[PDB]
């Protein structure tokens, strides 16, 4: 089976820091194209950040750029997002999704009301 | 024996048919051209049809006696990753993005992106169609929305050279628009082995010049496509 | 409530997938071999067949 | 190549010296 | 409540992990290691079908392994003959967007879909001399993927929405429904018992159903990504799914487990068609590296790679007697391989 | 005739001079054209009716390397046809038939090319049709055709002069029929009007409509000039080479005196421009290929491989 835990997560004032994290078992980490999904109270689904296999390109929506960041680890098989200069704003459930196809460039969907593979989330309150 | 003869000879017959019937058919299937129509809610892929008609929706339009088609898949879920590929054989793709608004703009280009890169559609133009200006004019000249708040690379941008205003307008509405336009340009030109190209275009509301600008687009793809193939630059 | 509904017809149905009679994966390998061996002369791909019995060439 | 006559000797060597085209 | 729903499923989880471990023995390949290789299976392209204008997006045969029918784009379906390679009807359609072509067991009638959420039936053996539409299935909120017919007035069809459903002909209305999926469904097939249907879908999962009863008896999982194709056994006790994935598996119902995996790491584009064989030990695939591949079911090692199309295949067929395979593409032509 | 001033003769330094260049220009022939024929028939992706019409122009140039230029080396160094009796009836013939493809080929082209720019709706398929296979063989057959008076009309006299009886390969004074013996007082004029006027007028003219059709989005009006001035690159080069060659026929046949006393030096000096004449002449068999190195991405690729 495909699962994906999402971890961290709590109450805290602006300007503290957080480290969160997701643990992918049933598939092979190093051939796939990972993002970070975050939802708010009447909004729906936004993209934050994406990363590639090995670690070289580096994107991020315009609402955070310097504030988090992003990064992988093959071996251990989990996904990372700094979290830095924290805003009330920035209260959400944070999902750590996964593209589709295999050994490509291009993914959709991922921000979508009923996706295949996607964690239950981990509640952040500012 | 004589039976099996007049049988042989009547599905000879029916295949002699069968086939002028086809080559009629093909006479006719290559002269028309089809497009395919993929926006937002938001944005007015309905007026423009409209204005250019004047489950999957069809509608009809002809200039200087060359056929369009334009089809447009508005009755399915959000997954669009597998009916997309139904499209591979099309000339054209007719993106519709509106401007006014800040919040979508980063779903738009995701899409964007997401059709410049798939391996089924890499040989396929597309047409953009940047809607809405009025409306942008009309909120960035007011103020009381900043777009270093969204998107915090509007400071370190410049007009561009080339830029040709309308003469009646302020010089911002413009800068905005073509810094717009310049991030839609920026990842088109990331990729893309010289196979496909995309038009940008300014469209609003009231517009009634929008079939000619798709007839010059089909022109100059055409003449691409067949300059390729020549080898002949 | 609905959400509930559904979540009580997905844990049933996994319930009743967990207790599942299910025999050895030996015999099963066993009556594919079985089944492989006994239909393996009827197979015009499988071996080479007469050209005049072939309608096809 | 040719010429007019056998007797035109010295066009017949220009032609015994020259191309064949 | 659904925590404790959750939690409990968690048990259930549990016990069936700990049920598929302790029924777990020795591999199928340690004992399938006596067996002799086949060899290479090379045959050659008999006859070529042309005439389609636009790619060909589905295909099926007949009972009597001597007519099939194509669908195209182009909006024709053209019932072919496979011997003397001539045609027989084309008959014209109302929306161009085609994904499935069906044939009758009894061979009287024929019926396709698409994006147009309908599904509709002709008559073949019509006494006016001309193929006019029978019925219009309507009601389904999805595209259409994949529908059979089960015996003359029954029709089990697959779509996108979610859900499959089985109509019957006379009355044009729903008798059963069936949902227990989260994807979209792709592919079906029937059991040889005429009991028992498999569906993939875009979860990753596979599930079979029953027709009477309507609920789902089991469900398999161990694949990646979307599933693209299914077939079935001749037996009825098993079968083979394809995913873009780029890997093949085998699963069991018997056991509930899984059994082979099919793959190279010289392969990266997936799976687009399944197609077993008379005898079950040849398989046959089609991928995206516009060519085809033949696999050994019982073994693993590929043996006989077919080739000659200039785009994607998108249709395998065996036929009863298992004397020819029809192989469609993109480039709107048909072979013939014997 | 009249006594002649002085000798007919060549000085040794122009042996030397065409020997050197001879050797270069033959050395890129058929290597350079040989590899167009390589990439066309290894992979089929390659296989067009397009591109086939390209094929024929390089089949045929081909024999015209093997065939004009390595006889022509030898008669400037022995000065002598000791090859045989019989094969002095077939250079005239087979040379003056590959020269036929090439013009011809040439002229397929430059009609194709328009069809696709004009045409609107037409999607180029990657194959060859029925229609473009007839051409080649119109091309072809037709060239074999319009050679027959040379394979027919050369001959081997014994003539003496200057104290040296030898043997010569030439157009016997006197013929037997009638057609020949038209032939030979218009051969000279015929040979201008449909091998280097035809090719030249038509061509040009066609490229004309198409790049009006083109001339009449910043990259691509770089491309519709860049092409432009590709198309007329090509015409020009073949404008040039053929241009001293053709002329040294007339020259001889327009100004020369029978009874001039100096003939002997105007004379020698038709001789400087035919022996140099032909290697340029062999130039255009060369050039084809370069100029789809410079323009096609496809074919610079394989090109490196």
């Amino acid at each position: 089976q495909v699962q994906l835990q999402e971890s961290g997560g709590g109450l805290v004032q602006p300007g503290g820091s957080l480290r969160l994290s997701c643990a992918a078992s049933g598939f092979t980490f190093s051939n796939y194209k990972m993002n970070w999904v975050r939802q708010a109270p009447g909004k729906g689904l936004e993209w934050v950040s994406d990363i590639s296999q090995s670690g070289a390109s580096i994107s991020y929506t315009g609402s955070v750029k310097g504030r988090f960041t992003i990064s992988r680890d093959n071996a251990k098989n989990t996904l990372y997002l700094q979290m830095n200069s924290l805003k009330p704003e920035d209260t959400a459930v944070y999902y750590c999704a996964r593209c589709p196809a295999p050994f490509t460039r291009d993914c959709f969907d991922v921000t979508s009301t009923t996706y295949a593979y996607r964690g239950q989330g981990t509640q952040v309150t500012v | 024996t004589e039976d099996q003869r007049n049988e042989e000879k009547a599905q000879r017959e029916a295949n002699k048919k069968i086939e002028k019937q086809l080559q009629k058919d093909k006479q006719v299937y290559r002269a028309t051209h089809r497009l395919l129509l993929l926006g937002a809610d938001n944005s007015g892929k309905s007026t423009i049809v409209k204005q250019m008609r004047i489950g999957i929706f069809e509608t009809k339009f002809q200039v200087d006696k060359v056929n369009f088609h334009m089809f447009d898949v508005g009755g399915q879920r959000d997954e669009r990753r597998k009916w997309i590929q139904c499209f591979n054989d099309v000339t054209a793709i007719i993106f519709v993005v509106d401007s006014s608004d800040y919040n979508r703009l980063q779903e738009a280009l995701n899409l964007f992106k997401s059709i410049w890169n798939n391996r089924w559609l890499r040989t396929i133009s597309v047409i953009l169609f940047l809607n809405k200006q009025d409306l942008l004019a009309e909120k960035v000249l007011a103020g009381k929305s900043k777009i270093e708040d969204y998107f915090p690379e509007f400071a370190r941008y410049t007009t561009p050279e080339d830029a040709t205003p309308e003469p009646g307008e302020d010089p911002r509405v413009t800068r905005a628009k073509y810094f717009i336009r310049d991030e839609f340009l920026r990842i088109s030109t990331a990729s893309g082995d010289g196979r496909h190209y995309c038009y940008p275009h300014f469209t609003c509301a009231v517009d009634t010049e929008n079939a000619r600008r798709i007839f010059n687009d089909c022109k100059d793809i055409i003449l691409q496509m067949n300059l390729r193939e020549y080898n002949l630059v | 409530t609905a959400s509930i509904a559904q979540a009580r017809k997905l844990v049933e149905q996994l319930k009743m997938e967990a207790n599942i009679d299910r025999i050895k994966v030996s015999k099963a390998a066993a009556d594919l071999m079985a089944y492989c061996e006994a239909h393996a002369k009827e197979d015009p791909l499988l071996t080479p067949v007469p050209a005049s019995e072939n309608p096809f060439r | 190549c040719s010429c007019s006559s056998l007797m035109d000797k010295e066009c017949v060597y220009f032609c015994h010296l020259d191309i064949i085209w | 409540e659904l925590d404790q729903l959750r939690q409990e499923a968690e048990q259930l989880k549990n016990q069936i992990r700990d049920a598929r471990k302790a029924c777990a023995d020795a591999t199928l390949s340690q004992i399938t290691n006596n067996i002799d290789p086949v060899g290479r299976i090379q045959m050659r392209t008999r006859r070529t079908l042309r005439g389609h204008l636009a790619k060909i997006y589905a295909m099926h045969w007949g009972t009597d392994s001597r007519l099939l029918v194509s669908a195209s784009q182009d909006g024709k379906l053209i019932i072919w003959d496979s011997y003397t390679t001539n045609k027989v009807h084309a008959i014209p359609l109302r929306s161009s967007w085609v994904m499935t072509c069906a044939y009758a067991p009894s061979g009287n009638y024929v019926a396709c879909g698409g994006l147009d959420n309908i599904c509709s039936i002709y008559n073949l053996k019509t006494r006016e001399g001309n193929v006019r539409v029978s019925r219009e299935l309507a009601g389904h909120t999805g595209y259409l993927s994949c529908c059979r017919f089960l015996d003359d007035n029954q029709i089990v069809t697959s779509s996108g929405d979610t859900t499959c459903a089985l109509w019957d002909i006379e009355t044009g209305q729903q008798t059963t429904t069936f949902t227990g999926h989260t994807g979209d469904v792709m592919s079906l097939s029937l059991a040889p018992d005429t009991r028992l249907f498999v569906s993939g879908a875009c979860d990753a999962s596979a599930k079979l159903w029953d027709v009477r009863e309507g609920m789902c008896r089991q469900t398999f999982t161990g694949h990646e990504s979307d599933i693209n194709a299914i077939c079935f056994f001749p037996n009825g006790n098993a079968f083979a799914t394809g995913s873009d994935d780029a890997t093949c598996r085998l699963f069991d119902l018997r056991a509930d487990q899984e059994l082979m995996t099919y793959s190279h790491d010289n392969i990266i584009c997936g799976i687009t068609s399944v197609s077993f064989s008379k005898s079950g030990r040849l398989l046959l695939a089609g991928y995206d590296d516009f060519n085809c591949n033949v696999w050994d079911a019982l073994k693993a090692d590929r043996a006989g790679v077919l080739a000659g199309h200039d785009n994607r295949v998108s249709c395998l067929g065996v036929t009863d007697d298992g004397m020819a395979v029809a192989t469609g593409s993109w480039d709107s032509f048909l072979k013939i391989w014997n | 005739p009249p006594p002649c001033q002085g000798p007919i003769e060549i000085k040794e330094t122009f042996k030397y001079i065409n020997t050197v260049v001879s050797c270069l220009v033959f050395v890129l022939g058929i290597i350079g054209n040989s590899t167009l024929l390589r990439i066309i028939y290894k992979n089929k992706c390659m296989r067009n009716g397009p591109n086939i019409l390209i094929a024929s122009l390089a089949l045929g140039d081909l024999l015209h390397i093997v065939i004009d230029i390595p006889i022509n080396v030898y008669k400037l160094l022995a000065e002598d046809w000791p090859f045989g009796a019989e094969m002095c009836k077939l250079v005239p013939f087979i040379q003056k038939a590959s020269v036929g493809i090439t013009v011809l080929s040439l002229c397929a082209l430059s009609i194709d090319r328009y069809r696709a720019v004009a045409s609107w709706s037409r999607i180029k398929g990657i194959g060859v049709p029925k229609w473009t296979a007839v051409e080649i063989v119109l091309i072809w057959v037709v060239s074999v055709v319009l050679a027959v008076p040379e394979a027919i009309g050369f001959d081997i006299i014994t003539m003496d002069y200057k104290g040296s009886y030898l043997r010569i390969c030439l157009l016997h004074p006197v013929q037997k029929t009638a057609f020949m013996q038209f032939y030979k007082t218009a051969k000279d004029w015929w040979l201008f009007s449909f091998y280097f006027c035809l090719p030249l007028a038509i061509t040009a003219f066609f490229y004309t409509l198409m790049t009006c059709e083109m001339l009449r989005l910043n990259d691509h009006l770089k491309q519709r000039r860049e092409v432009a001035k590709t198309v007329f690159c090509l015409v020009l080069v073949f404008a040039l080479c053929w241009l001293p060659l053709h002329l040294s026929r007339i020259l001889k046949l327009t100004l020369y005196n029978q009874n001039d006393p100096n003939r002997c030096e105007l004379l020698s000096f038709l001789l400087v421009l035919d022996y140099i004449g032909i290697n340029m002449a062999s130039l255009n068999s060369c050039i084809n290929p370069i100029a789809l190195y410079l323009v096609s991405k496809r074919f610079k690729n394989c090109f490196k491989s």
